């Protein structure tokens, strides 16, 4: 019902034979003439597998600012992730750390115990 | 006619831009869930691990004592 | 004690602690950039003509031609159904999840 | 919408990888069991082809 690159509701829909998924002709084609594979599965497909007034000024207008506002706020998000994806892999670190500290910790705790009994 | 023409080719590559910096978004944040969810879960490793090492101490210190 | 063996093992732990792009980043500071506040006001009498012709005349034909109706509420009823095969899906997860929670939880009481 | 081999409202569509048409999986699973073969165009399909 959607095309699998742009998030269309495609025209002239077309599915490839590798990987069973409906994407709008000529964004597809593109992909093929930029680098002669399927985009999601990252497998050898070609061109030839598949199978006046508010118009112009106020309707134009608002899908350019759509366009603008929307990527420049997506790469926004990009970037946050990237920012702190970072936080995430220090604080875990940060974790095993402890993890392997208390280990040493418990255990020796835990084995002065059984030498008391002696 | 032409300027329609350009018009559709330049919104082929927003298109194919778009695909790309999401798979990213959602193969990156994925990442994080699977951080945040084990980094919560190893952290509860530390609040099991310290209560243990609480109680190795009590019990050595007042055998030791008599 | 949830209210006394907590607070004392706090602070045991405590005392051991003790011991030891562009454009949309600058937006987020708190204001969005201004439009064509032009096409609405205008003015008969006031400055620029185009602004009649080349902003509202044309504007209001495309408006009046997209302002629609032909297929009225069947086009949106159409939507509401896939939203509710879309919803259901969810809650679907929401019980697998719910079970398989529950079903780790009760291998560590035994 | 429609499965092009009953004329139903398919409950369960599966998109062919021989001739690109949308069957549903109860009536095309018969149809590849009976052979081995798309519908429309007689074309060789599987089970593991059908999406």
């Amino acid at each position: 019902m959607l095309c699998a690159i742009s998030g269309k509701v495609p025209r002239r829909p077309v599915l490839s034979p590798k990987s069973r998924t409906i994407f709008e002709k000529s964004l597809l084609e593109q992909y093929v003439k930029d680098t002669g594979n399927d985009p999601i599965t990252n497998e050898p497909l070609s061109i030839e597998e598949i199978v006046s007034i508010p118009n112009l000024l106020t309707s134009l207008q608002n899908e350019w600012d759509a366009i603008m506002l929307e990527n420049f706020k997506l790469r926004s998000t990009l970037d946050s992730l990237t920012k702190k994806l970072s936080t995430v892999m220090y604080e875990r670190d940060a974790a095993k750390l402890v993890a392997a500290q208390l280990l040493m910790e418990k255990n020796e705790d835990s084995k002065d115990l059984p030498k008391s009994s002696q | 006619p032409n300027l329609l023409t350009s018009l559709q080719n330049e919104w082929d590559a927003i298109m194919l831009e778009n695909f790309k910096l999401r798979s990213t978004l959602d193969s990156l944040t994925k990442k994080l869930s699977t951080v945040m969810y084990e980094r919560d879960a190893a952290k509860l490793v530390a609040a099991q691990l310290l209560m243990e090492k609480n109680e190795d101490s009590k019990d050595l210190p007042k055998s030791s004592q008599q | 004690i949830p209210d006394g063996y907590k607070n004392e093992i706090d602070q045991l732990v405590k005392k051991e602690f003790a011991n030891i792009t562009l454009f949309l980043e600058e937006y987020r500071r708190k204001y969005p950039r201004i439009d064509t506040s032009r096409y609405i006001p205008n003015e008969s009498s006031e400055v620029s003509l185009l602004g009649i012709v080349d902003s509202y005349l044309k504007h209001q034909e495309i408006v009046l031609d997209t302002l629609l109706p032909q297929t009225v509420s069947n086009q949106w009823r159409i939507n509401n159904d896939y939203i509710r095969q879309t919803c259901t899906i969810v809650e679907e997860m929401n019980i697998q999840q719910r079970k398989q929670i529950n079903d780790l939880e009760i291998y560590r009481k035994r």
